[PDB]
């Protein structure tokens, strides 16, 4: 659960 | 005249962090501490302001955007991130309502899929870093805070595009973290850095750096883009990647790692010394093997990178990226490798072992980092030294290739040429 | 010859009788095939009760789906031609594809419905410490269901109905970790050729190339293939252990967390510096391993305990959900229960030890932040070891600073039906 | 793809 979404799952 | 130098990946990064020297950056800042670059360049400020605007949301929504996948809306309440996302398609009026009335922060994902300049910038960075480079845009209305203090799992370069924002950076509780997490202010201590970002400013910090920001009261909202990279790109990841290759690629000669563990081993309440010494033996043997030969191992990391990165930036259509141009190479031609930073060489887990060449020239820009069939060229391992020649040479004569026959020399170059990887000079 | 269900060991011992376990593991296990031919009419009768063609009649009435529960196939030209329909499988349709089209039927994980196969496989999971699945193969007379090939698991084949002609070949990939079909021309001549009849048991290691066919006649062939040890090699355990070491690294230790050199993935040759750095990490890890023993996280342990069968229960799983007998007091002596269904590990203001068990696992989903367990302070580890290794131990003898946490530790384990007051 | 479906 990251706040910044580097790579969308 | 041009804000950033797009001549090469290196020139782009050099201009991106100017005046800071790249040598100083990697020696003193990268993965060590934050780097704040406050400027007062009118031209740069205007260029940054063109990377992404709050007003672009209207046009973006007409293209079909979804909550969660493309955009999130949130506000910081009681040190926790409150989500104001709706279901399905996101409409511009919904975003504006939560933004203007609920004082919510808007977070747009992977804008490089639609914004051309961010595509050009991020593609160059992927080449320079050799790692995936995504980005998120954060738009926060005046007098508010969208997210509570926290840290992320990636290296970030933050560009302030519109308005100003008040930032506070804290020492990491988990240095170079490979996981993200919210943090309670009552456990992060005093800020190591506190400042104001304005259009044209750039901020870098390593994964694990705790941070929080809020837009000052007034009529101006804040807009910034966070360009991130180096997710799961540590020595630990690479070490597991290599060991996996060394253990699941070896031929049928040494069955020792293929034999089964003792029965009920997983039911033991202690790490059996029998397995302990045995595992240590394998590790030492593997270490010797790694130094024993300059082998070429399979790498899931290489494959993950090449298949998900951005394709080369194209002003018009992808002509020179899919359709070979100029003149066909011959045994008497002088060839030069093209799109070198968009190619990887590896081996898969045929009589002789083969070497595979993969490139991202045909990768989709529209699905970059969205986590939504991938063929490459094949050559016998004997061609490796020839490939190194083409790689480590500005221009090379086809006849000079370290191959036994001329047909191999021509064939090799022809194969690479068909993928637009060769330029006949 | 009758299977003895008194313990995991007794079960396996009887299963392979008259072959001794000492012999099995010293000469056959993961080495070469083992054919056990018997002349035990009772055993042959027992085997027949494990599974038969007509059982699908009741099974399909329950509702069985193609692909998921059943698969219809037939070997044509060295390949498997599938005759599966999309949806629910009706016994009449299967019978049609079987008797008319000469197709072989393959039922997946019969233990989900057959209590005997459940009772057997569950004891085998305890004995091996690995997941144990099974597939039923029903082939009509004078036909063949599959082309020559090899699998990635250790198998125990039990001939249930009729006879079947088996041919085993030398493995192309010894103790393979992947399955693969082979060309009839690349396998050579059969190393073993024989006929399996009801009551017979056949074992062969992963990698063993094989192919079978039901002889001409009226009677069909029915056998169950009980498999285990999938991805349970030292290589797997090595990666499992290293992952644990790498990712369970302390907050103050950052070397393995630092980034690799930029563009390293774009290189056409392993740099000598990266190779040296890697060799250095490996040797360090090696030393760290033999150095101070300690519990490390293990995805293999978690995968096993989360997907294995729950203890066999004649009727309702009452004994598995609600504890029985008297509550353990500080003066009583206790004995751990369902020991082979318990695993102790660690997670990726003191450190904690976690205990997981499979007493509440679903039999219906076998092999087809949602799994919690019991948490305990690392300070209780030595006490947990005492209980685990003891046949019967008094609560007072537990190595804990206070008597309260001794009654607390036992009570906690008792509520989960893991402790019985001896 | 395995012919024997050990684990679905
Ligand atoms: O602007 C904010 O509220 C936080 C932005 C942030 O967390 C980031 O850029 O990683
Ligand atoms: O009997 C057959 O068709 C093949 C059975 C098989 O391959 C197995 O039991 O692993
Ligand atoms: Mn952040
Ligand atoms: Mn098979």
């Amino acid at each position: 659960g990251c706040l910044h979404h580097h790579r969308i799952n | 005249p041009s804000a950033l130098n797009f001549d090469s990946p290196s020139s782009l990064f050099e201009s991106l962090i100017s005046p800071i020297k790249t040598e100083t950056f990697f020696k003193e800042f990268w993965e060590q501490k934050p780097l704040l670059i406050q400027r007062d360049d009118p031209a740069l400020a205007t260029y940054y302001g063109s990377l992404f605007k709050l007003t672009d949301l209207k046009s973006l929504c007409s293209r079909g955007m979804y909550y969660g996948r493309d955009v999130n809306v949130c506000r910081c309440v009681n040190g926790k991130k409150k989500v104001l996302n709706k279901d399905g398609k996101a409409h511009f009026l919904q975003l504006r309502k939560d933004f203007d009335q609920k004082r919510a922060t808007i977070q747009f994902h992977q804008p490089q899929r639609f914004k051309d300049e961010l595509w050009r910038i991020q593609e160059k960075l992927e080449c320079y870093f050799g790692s995936l480079v995504g980005s998120n845009v954060y738009i926060t209305p005046a007098g508010s805070q969208g997210l509570p203090p926290h840290y992320d799992d990636v290296e970030v370069f933050i560009l302030q595009l519109e308005g100003e924002k008040h930032w506070r950076l804290y020492h990491p509780t988990v240095p170079l973290a490979r996981e993200c997490s919210v943090e309670a202010e009552e456990r992060i201590g005093r800020p190591v850095h506190e400042f104001m970002l304005k259009p044209g400013d750039l901020l870098y910090f390593p994964r694990g750096t705790i941070h929080q920001a809020d837009t000052p009261a007034g009529l101006a909202h804040s807009t910034h883009v966070t360009i991130s990279t180096y997710q799961n790109n540590s020595w630990g990841d690479f070490l597991l990647d290599t060991i996996s290759g060394l253990v699941f690629d070896t031929a049928k000669e040494d069955v020792e790692l293929r034999t089964g563990i003792p029965r009920q081993l997983l039911l033991q309440v202690e790490s059996t010394t029998v397995a302990t010494r045995r595992l240590s033996g394998f590790l030492r043997t593997l270490a010797d093997r790694l130094e024993g030969t300059k082998e070429l191992l399979s790498s899931d990391m290489k494959k993950d990178f090449i298949m998900h990165r951005l394709p080369p930036y194209s002003a018009g259509d992808g002509a020179e990226l899919s359709t070979p141009g100029g003149k066909l190479p011959r045994l008497d031609s002088v060839v030069r490798l093209q799109f070198k930073d968009h190619i990887v060489l590896t081996v898969l887990p045929a009589q002789e072992k083969m070497v595979y060449i993969y490139h991202s020239l045909k990768n989709s820009r529209e699905t970059h980092m969205m986590g939504n069939e991938f063929h490459g060229l094949r050559f016998p391992l004997s061609h490796l030294d020839a490939l190194k020649q083409i790689w480590n040479s500005p221009a090379i004569s086809v006849k000079d290739l370290k191959l036994t026959t001329d047909e191999e020399k021509e064939s090799l170059v022809l194969s690479l040429w068909t993928e637009c990887l060769i330029q006949v000079v």
